[PDB]
RNA sequence: UAGGUAGUAGGUUUAUUAAGAGUUAAACCUAGCCAACGAUCCAUAAUCGAUAAUGAAAGUUAGAACGAUCACGUUGACUCUGAAAUAUAGUCAAUAUCUAUAAGAUACAGCAGUGAGGAAUAUUGGACAAUGAUCGAAAGAUUGAUCCAGUUACUUAUUAGGAUGAUAUAUAUAUAUAUAUAAAUUGAUUAAAAAUAAAAUCCAUAAAUAAUUAAAAUAAUGAUAUUAAUUACCAUAUAUUUAUAUGGAUAUAUAUAUAUUUUAAUAGUCCUGACUAAUAUUUGUGCCAGCAGUCGCGGUAACACAAAGAGGGCG
C-alpha cells in the first residue's frame, strides 16, 4: 500500500497496453529525420569514430529501423478477395461475413493508430 | 472455443457476488491469471428496479464498460471470443448475426442506439 | 529447561506431560520458563476464583 | 406453450423410454400426462423427489422436443475397459499377467 | 494524582445525616430528588424549572452555575423556591442577581460548560413559503435569495425541498393533528430567524480551508514592494479566495443493447480506455482488515465493495 | 455494538446523548470536567471518559479508533474570535445516520434512533435503511415515521390500571373543589378491572370528556392528546448542519458540521480543552 | 508567538543537557510535545506546537530550557524586518485562508 | 575463508547452433583475469509488487492470502519427439512399498483423507448452474480447474432492545394535591455506596408461522437452496410510498356491523502500590503460602499474596 502512491494509489496492476503498430510508421516524418541525421561523436557520441576500427565479426553500425508502410501492411495482413463473387451455402456466407468484419476492424484500427500517433 | 489468443471473462469479486473482467488472454494461461489486455468489466447481476418503476415497465440494466476500439482490433487480428463474451459483443453491436450459433438464433421491443 | 510452576499447589511427577511457555521466575536464577497450567498432566489450580484463565481453573458454573 | 405428441413418442412413458439414462422408474412420481410434464419446471420436479441429474436431463430433452431436435439416449461418458488414463499402465500390465 | 471521584453536585445540597437502617438511601439520590422537587400522583415533577416546555421563542436551557443548583420554581408564577430546614418548600431569603442579569448569547447556549455550542434559529413558516415562491414562481436564483434573507444556498435548497414535501403531505392529508401540535411546540421552543437583524444572519463569505493555505509561508519582499491577496494566491499556487467563494455560490459513447420480447434486462455498454477499465490484478485484499470497505446498494442493502 | 449498561448512573456523572431525567441530572450536577492535579495521561483519560460517553457510547473502542479522523475541518470567513478547531474531533459521527436522526430530534436518544432505523422506519432519499453505520452525504433527506417521532418526543403512554388510578384521584380532587366552592362522580377501581369502554363511559370531567388520563387513542403508541416529553426543553438544541421540518418529520442533511471563528457545529456538552485532550489521546491510541 | 497560537520559526536550542527541537504548527494541529513542554505551552498560550527532546529529558531542565528557547531563540517577524530593512509578509494571512 | 584462478584471462581457426561467446568438443598461440570497495571458499535463504505489517518519515519486517517471476513433482543421469523438455514422457540406475513375479507396477508437492512430526492449520462434501479448459462437424462427453456448501472466533464487519422506571395500601375548566399506617435487600450511617441497577409499565423488531416472488442465465439448463427479499387475509383501481374505495376470504349477534397469525432477549475476560485508568471498605495468611513486564510486595495495620464488597479497561 505504501508504494502505490507512486502509481496514483492504484492497488493491483494492469498488463502493459499492447501497441497496435509495433514500429514507427513512414508518415512519422520527424522520427525518420531524427534517425537519419548525422550521429554525434566525441564525449556524447554514439557509433564508431571514422579512424577507429570495429571488432571483426561484429557489424559497425546499428541495424536500420524498419518503417511501416501502413497501407502495405493492411494489404498484406488483410487482403481483399480476388475471387469477388464466388459465394454459395449458408456457412460459407457466414465465414465471408466474418472475414469482412475482421478486415473492417483491423483496417480501421491500423489507420486510426497511424492518425492518432 | 478455438484459438491461441482468446477474448474471455476472468472472474473477480467475492463469493456469491461475481463481477467479470473481459480480457484477451492466452488459451493456456489460467482463468484468473494476469492476461494480455483487459478490455472491460461486466457485472451479471442487473441493476435492481423500484416497485413503481417495475409497474411502469422499465427493464433492469447490466453494466458493461468496454474499450470498443481495442476489442474490435483484437477481433480483427483473430482472437476468438468465448460463448458469453461473443454474445455480449453481439448485444453491444460490434459482432454481426454471423457469430450467432444455432442454439441462440421473437419480436424486438427496443432497438439499439449510440448515445452520449 | 528449568521451568517454574505457578499456583498455590501442584500435580507434577517425574514423568508428567507438561507444556512450557516463555515467562521467567525473577527471584530464582537460571529458570526462564513457566509450565502452562491448564494443559497436560499438570492440572488446573484448585479453588481458584480470581484470574482463572492465568491458571487452569474452569468456570465453577454455580 | 404446449407441443403436440408425435407418432414416434405419443406418451410421457414413451418419451421417458426414448431419453433413457434410467428415466424409467419415474412413471409414479408423475402420471402419464403430456401437458403436465412439459409445463412443469425444476422446482416442481425437486419437490416431487427426482434426482438432480435426472431433472437436468429431462428438462433438456423436453426443450429439444419443443425445438424439434432429435431426442435419444446420448449415454454418459465411460472409462476405458482397462482404466482411466492414469491407472491404465499398471492395470493393463496386471491384466496381461493374469492372462 | 487521580482518584475515583463519585460525581456529587458542585453546588450545595442537603446531605444525609443519619437515617432509618432499612431505607438504604444515597447522597446522589437525595441530590437528584432535591433537583427534581416533589412528584405528582400523575408522575410529573412540576416544581422543576426544566419540566414544562417554553412557549416564548426563548429556549429554557440550563443554568446550574447561576442558580447554584436550585432549580425549583413555582409553576404558575415562575418564581424561585428553596428547600428549608422543614421538608416544605418556600421562597429564598436573598434574590439572585445572576439569573436576573443574563446575556443574549448565553440564553442560546444549551450546555453551561461549552460556550461554542449554540442553538441555530428556526425559520418562520411564512418566510419559508416566501423563499419557496421566490425560487419557483418568481424564478430567482438561490444566491440572490440567500443575500436577501441571510441564509446559505444549501440551507435555502434544503428549505425548498422541505416545503414541497410539506405541501404534498397536506394534499394527501397526512399531516395529523398530533404532528401539527408537535411542530407548534417545537416552533415555540426555538428562537425565530429575523432577516433584518445583522447578528442573526448567516455569514455568506465562508469558504472551506484547503491544505496549502494552512502550511504557513513567509516572503522577504522589498520594504516598499506591495503584495496583495492575488500575489499570495499565486505564491501558494491556488486560485484566489474571492474566486473560490464565487464558484461555491454558483462526452462518452454509451450503447444500449436490443431488447427482445423474452429477455428480462438490457445491456448498457459504456466506453472506456484500455489501461483504465478492469479490476486490477494483485490488488490488496482488504476484507480481513479493519479498513474494509462497506458500501450500500440502490435498495439500501449493506454490501462489501 | 457495545451493550448499554449503567449509561445513566449518578456516581459516574457521564453525560450521554439522551433526553433522560437521570441524564439531565448528570448534566446539571457535573459542572466542568476537572483536569487539575492530574498528569497529562490522567487528563487525557478523563477527557476520553467524558467525551466518548456523549459521542458514541454504543461504538466499540477499536471501531471508533478506525473511524476516527485526524484531519479536522474549518471555514475561513475572509471578512475577532478564535475558531475552536478541536471541537471537531467527533464531527465524523454526525455524518452517521443514527446521530443525524438524534440531532433532528426524531429520537429521544442515539440508541433509540439506532433501534428505529434497524426496525426500518427511517428513509433516506426514499429508500428505506436498516443500518446505523449508513453515512449521509450533503443534500440527503432523511425521514422517520411520524408515529415513532411522536413517541420519542411524547410522554410515556400509561398502563390502563395506572391511568384509572390517576383518574380516580383527579375525580376526588374535583369533588373536594366543588365542596369547597359550595362552602364559600366517583369510581370503584376494584370492580372496574379491565373494561376500557366502561371506564370511558363512567368518566366525565371538564378537562377530559370520556377518555382515561393516559388513553384517548389506546391504539396510538403515545400519550393521549400528544404533549411533549417530561424534560424536553434543556436538550432541544436546534442544529446547524440539518434543516428540519417537524410536520412531516423530514430532514435535509445540508452540511458536514464545521467550525467557524465563533463556534463549532458539533453539539457537545464539553469545553475545548477536554476535546483537545481527547484528540491528543486518539492521535496516538493512548501511547 | 505567531498569530497568538504558535512559535515563529522552527527553533533548535540547547539548554545544558536537553537538546530541544520545536517546530511551528498549522492551526488546529495541537500540542504534540513532551509533557513538560505541553504544560508550559498551556500556561503560555501556545495552542499549536510540534517538537522533540533529545539527549537529557530532565523535567526541570526541559522546563527551564523551553522558556529560554521561547524568549531567546524566537525572533518576531517585525523585529527581523526592522533589522534587515525589508518587508516580511505572511502569505496565508494575505490570502485570507 | 586471504590469496584465488589454469578453460583459468585474452588472441587465432574449425566444428555444433537459428545465433554471440573457452558454452561445449578439437587445434595453435599470448600471460593473463579476480581480490581487504572483500576475492575464492563455506553457511543460510526461493525471489519480488502498485501485496501485507509498522513508522512522522527515511526506512525496517513478512513473502500466509492477491498477483508476477523462478525452480521442483521420491533421487540422479541420459535419450526421443518437438518451435521449445535433461519433460510428472521413455531409458537405465538409487531408495521404499505392491502383487501379477514380470527386459513388472507404484511414489498424493492434484482433491478428499490417514499415520507421523508438531504448540498449531479443515470434508474420504455437492454441482458442472456459472467462468474457464480438452475432445467432437454437431448432438454433448469429461473436468477435485472452478463454483458452491461443510469444519475452524484465525481475521474483518453487521447485529446481539429501546423509552419510562425508586414502594405499597387506606382516606378525602380545577390543579404545587394532602394526610395516615405498613414495608424497605448487601454494605454503611454519611459526601459509602451497590441502585435506574432490578422488578414493573409503554412500544416495536428478530426468529417462528402462512402467502409471494426475484437475481446469479438464459434458446434451455440454478449445485448453492426450507435462496435473498417482500407482504401480513389476498386481489384491482384511483390519486400523490401513503390514503381511500371496490371484489372476494372469514365469523358471532340479528346478505352486513365490529375484528384479522404470532412474538421474545442473553457476556465474558483482565486488572485496581507506582510506571497505568481503577478512594467504600472488610476478612484470611504472617518473608510462609504465594505474586511479579519493570521498581518491588509478604516479618500481625498487606491498597501488591488468597478472597468478599465497590471500582477501571477491553469486549
Ligand atoms: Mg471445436
Ligand atoms: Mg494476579
Ligand atoms: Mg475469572
Ligand atoms: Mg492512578
Ligand atoms: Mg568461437
Ligand atoms: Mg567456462
Ligand atoms: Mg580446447
Ligand atoms: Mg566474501
Ligand atoms: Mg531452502
Ligand atoms: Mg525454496
Ligand atoms: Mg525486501
Ligand atoms: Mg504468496
Ligand atoms: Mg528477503
Ligand atoms: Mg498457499
Ligand atoms: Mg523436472
Ligand atoms: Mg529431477
Ligand atoms: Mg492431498
Ligand atoms: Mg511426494
Ligand atoms: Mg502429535
Ligand atoms: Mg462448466
Ligand atoms: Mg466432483
Ligand atoms: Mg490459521
Ligand atoms: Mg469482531
Ligand atoms: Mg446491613
Ligand atoms: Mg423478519
Ligand atoms: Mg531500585
Ligand atoms: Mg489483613
Ligand atoms: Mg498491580
Ligand atoms: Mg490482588
Ligand atoms: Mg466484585
Amino acid at each position: 500500500g505504501k508504494g502505490a502512491a507512486k502509481y496514483g494509489f492504484k492497488s493491483g496492476v494492469f498488463p502493459t497496453t499492447r501497441s497496435i503498430l509495433k514500429s514507427p510508421t513512414t508518415k512519422q516524418t520527424d522520427i525518420i529525420n531524427k534517425v537519419k541525421s548525422p550521429k554525434p561523436k566525441g564525449v556524447l557520441g554514439i557509433g564508431y569514430a571514422k579512424g577507429v576500427k570495429h571488432p571483426k565479426g561484429s557489424h559497425r553500425l546499428s541495424p536500420k529501423v524498419n518503417f511501416i508502410d501502413v497501407d502495405n501492411l493492411i494489404a498484406k495482413t488483410v487482403a481483399e478477395p480476388q475471387s469477388i463473387k464466388s459465394s454459395n451455402g449458408s456457412a460459407q456466407k457466414v465465414r465471408l461475413q466474418k472475414a469482412e468484419l475482421r478486415r473492417k476492424f483491423l483496417i480501421e484500427a491500423f489507420r486510426k493508430e497511424e492518425a492518432r500517433l | 472455443t478455438c484459438g491461441l489468443v482468446r477474448i474471455r471473462l476472468a472472474r473477480f469479486g467475492r463469493k456469491n457476488s461475481p463481477v467479470y473482467n473481459i480480457v484477451v488472454a492466452n488459451s493456456r494461461k489460467a482463468r484468473d491469471a494476469k492476461p494480455i489486455e483487459v478490455l472491460g468489466t461486466y457485472v451479471p447481476v442487473p441493476s435492481p428496479v423500484t416497485k413503481r418503476e417495475l409497474k411502469r415497465g422499465v427493464v433492469p440494466i447490466k453494466d458493461v464498460k468496454l474499450d470498443f476500439d481495442r476489442t474490435k482490433y483484437w477481433i480483427g487480428v483473430g482472437a476468438q471470443p468465448s460463448e458469453t463474451v461473443t454474445k455480449l459483443l453481439r448485444k453491444a453491436g460490434i459482432l454481426n448475426d454471423a457469430w450467432a450459433t444455432s442454439k441462440n438464433s421473437r419480436k424486438v421491443v427496443f432497438e439499439r442506439m449510440e448515445t452520449l | 529447561v528449568s521451568a517454574y510452576i505457578p499456583g498455590e499447589g501442584h500435580d507434577a511427577q517425574e514423568h508428567s506431560i507438561v507444556y512450557v511457555r516463555g515467562g521467567r521466575c525473577q527471584d530464582l536464577p537460571g529458570v526462564k520458563y513457566h509450565v502452562i497450567r491448564g494443559a497436560g498432566d499438570l492440572s488446573g489450580v484448585v479453588n481458584r476464583i480470581s484470574s482463572r484463565s492465568k491458571y487452569g481453573a474452569k468456570k465453577p458454573s454455580k | 406453450t404446449i407441443p403436440k405428441p408425435s407418432d414416434q413418442v405419443p406418451d410421457v412413458d414413451a418419451f421417458l423410454n426414448k431419453i433413457g439414462r434410467n428415466c424409467n422408474e419415474l412413471k409414479d412420481t408423475f402420471e402419464n400426462n403430456w401437458n403436465n410434464l412439459f409445463q412443469w419446471d425444476s422446482k416442481i420436479l425437486k419437490e416431487k423427489g427426482v434426482n438432480i441429474q435426472q431433472r437436468k436431463y429431462i428438462l433438456k430433452q423436453v426443450h429439444n422436443y419443443r425445438n424439434n431436435r432429435p431426442i435419444h439416449e446420448i449415454k454418459l461418458g465411460k472409462k476405458s475397459f482397462f482404466g482411466g488414463e492414469r491407472k491404465r499402465k499398471a492395470f493393463t500390465a496386471k491384466w496381461k499377467a493374469e492372462n | 494524582f487521580s482518584r475515583r471521584r463519585i460525581a456529587y453536585p458542585f453546588y450545595p445540597f442537603k446531605k444525609l445525616g443519619r437515617q432509618h437502617p432499612k431505607k438504604h438511601d444515597t447522597n446522589l439520590k437525595t441530590a437528584m430528588r432535591q433537583f427534581l422537587g416533589p412528584k405528582n400522583y400523575k408522575g410529573e415533577y412540576v416544581m422543576n424549572k426544566y419540566f414544562t416546555v417554553p412557549t416564548n421563542h426563548v429556549p429554557n436551557y440550563i443554568k446550574p452555575d447561576l442558580e447554584r443548583g436550585q432549580s425549583l420554581e413555582h409553576p404558575v408564577t415562575k418564581k424561585p423556591l428553596q428547600l428549608r430546614y422543614d421538608g416544605t418548600l418556600g421562597p429564598p431569603p436573598v434574590e439572585n442577581k445572576r439569573l436576573q442579569n443574563i446575556f443574549k448569547d448565553r440564553l442560546l447556549q444549551p450546555f453551561p460548560s461549552n460556550p461554542h455550542c449554540k442553538t441555530n434559529y428556526v425559520l418562520s413558516p411564512q418566510l419559508k413559503q416566501s423563499i419557496f415562491e421566490e425560487i419557483t414562481v418568481e424564478g430567482l436564483s438561490a444566491q440572490q435569495v440567500s443575500q436577501k434573507y441571510g441564509l446559505k444556498i444549501p440551507r435555502v435548497e434544503a428549505i425548498v425541498k422541505l416545503v414541497s414535501v410539506e405541501n404534498s403531505w397536506n394534499r394527501r392529508n397526512r399531516v395529523s393533528s398530533d404532528l401539527k401540535t408537535m411542530d407548534e411546540t417545537l416552533y415555540r421552543m426555538f428562537p425565530v430567524f429575523d432577516s433584518d437583524a445583522s447578528f442573526k444572519r448567516e455569514n455568506l463569505s465562508e469558504i472551506p480551508v484547503p491544505q496549502k493555505t494552512l502550511a504557513s509561508r513567509f516572503l522577504t519582499i522589498a520594504e516598499s514592494e506591495p503584495f496583495g491577496p492575488v500575489d499570495a494566491a499565486h505564491v501558494l499556487e491556488l486560485e484566489p479566495a474571492v474566486e473560490t467563494l464565487r464558484n461555491l455560490s454558483t462526452n462518452t459513447k454509451v450503447i444500449y443493447g436490443e431488447l427482445v420480447e423474452g429477455e428480462r434486462s438490457q445491456y448498457k455498454f459504456t466506453n472506456a480506455k484500455v489501461g483504465k477499465v478492469g479490476y486490477r490484478y494483485g490488488s490488496g485484499n482488504r476484507d480481513n482488515k479493519k479498513d474494509r470497505r462497506i458500501g450500500f446498494n440502490k435498495l439500501g442493502q449493506m454490501v462489501y465493495i | 455494538p457495545r451493550k448499554a449498561n449503567l449509561l445513566k448512573s449518578l456516581a459516574r456523572g457521564r453525560v450521554r446523548t439522551s433526553f433522560n431525567k437521570y441524564n439531565l441530572f448528570n448534566l446539571y450536577k457535573k459542572g466542568g470536567v476537572d483536569l487539575k492535579s492530574k498528569s497529562l495521561y490522567q487528563q487525557k483519560w478523563t477527557a476520553k471518559q467524558e467525551t466518548r460517553a456523549y459521542h458514541g457510547e454504543h461504538l466499540t473502542e477499536k471501531r471508533w479508533q478506525t473511524v476516527f479522523k485526524p484531519k479536522l475541518d474549518s471555514v475561513a470567513q475572509l471578512d475577532i474570535k478564535e475558531t475552536p478547531f478541536l471541537l471537531q474531533t467527533f464531527a465524523v459521527l454526525e455524518k452517521r445516520l443514527d446521530f443525524a436522526l438524534f440531532r433532528a430530534m426524531f429520537a429521544s436518544s442515539v440508541r433509540q434512533a439506532r433501534q428505529f432505523i434497524l426496525h426500518g422506519n427511517v428513509r433516506v432519499n426514499g429508500v428505506k435503511i436498516k443500518h446505523p453505520s449508513y453515512t449521509l452525504k450533503p443534500g440527503d433527506m432523511f425521514s422517520v415515521k411520524p408515529d415513532k417521532v411522536l413517541e420519542a418526543l411524547g410522554a410515556k403512554k400509561p398502563s390502563f390500571q395506572e391511568a384509572l388510578k390517576i383518574d380516580k384521584t383527579q375525580i376526588v380532587l374535583w369533588n373536594k373543589y366543588v365542596k369547597e366552592a359550595k362552602t364559600e362522580d366517583p369510581i370503584k377501581l376494584s370492580e372496574l378491572e379491565g373494561d376500557e369502554p366502561k371506564a370511558r363511559k363512567l368518566i366525565n370531567l371538564p378537562w377530559q370528556k370520556n377518555y382515561v388520563y393516559g388513553r384517548q387513542d389506546p391504539k396510538k403508541p403515545f400519550f393521549t392528546p400528544w404533549k411533549p416529553r417530561p424534560f424536553l426543553s434543556p436538550f432541544a438544541i436546534l442544529p446547524h448542519h440539518l434543516e428540519i421540518s417537524f410536520k412531516t418529520c423530514h430532514a435535509v442533511y445540508l452540511r458536514d458540521p464545521v467550525a467557524r471563528p465563533g463556534q463549532s457545529e458539533v453539539i457537545s456538552p464539553f469545553d475545548v480543552p477536554v476535546h483537545e485532550r481527547a484528540y491528543m489521546y486518539y492521535l496516538r491510541n493512548g501511547k | 508567538r505567531y498569530e497568538n497560537r504558535t512559535i515563529y520559526g522552527d527553533i533548535d536550542f540547547r539548554y545544558h543537557g536537553v537538546k530541544l527541537h520545536l517546530r511551528s504548527a498549522k492551526p488546529g494541529f495541537g500540542l504534540r510535545v513532551n509533557h513538560v513542554i505541553f504544560e508550559i505551552c498551556e500556561c503560555a498560550g501556545i495552542k499549536d506546537l510540534s517538537g522533540k527532546v533529545y539527549k537529557s529529558r530532565n523535567d526541570m531542565n526541559i522546563a527551564k530550557g523551553t522558556i529560554e528557547a521561547f524568549t531567546k531563540a524566537q525572533k518576531t517577524l517585525d523585529e527581523v524586518a526592522l533589522g534587515r530593512g525589508k518587508k516580511l509578509v505572511d502569505v496565508r494571512k494575505v490570502y485570507y485562508s
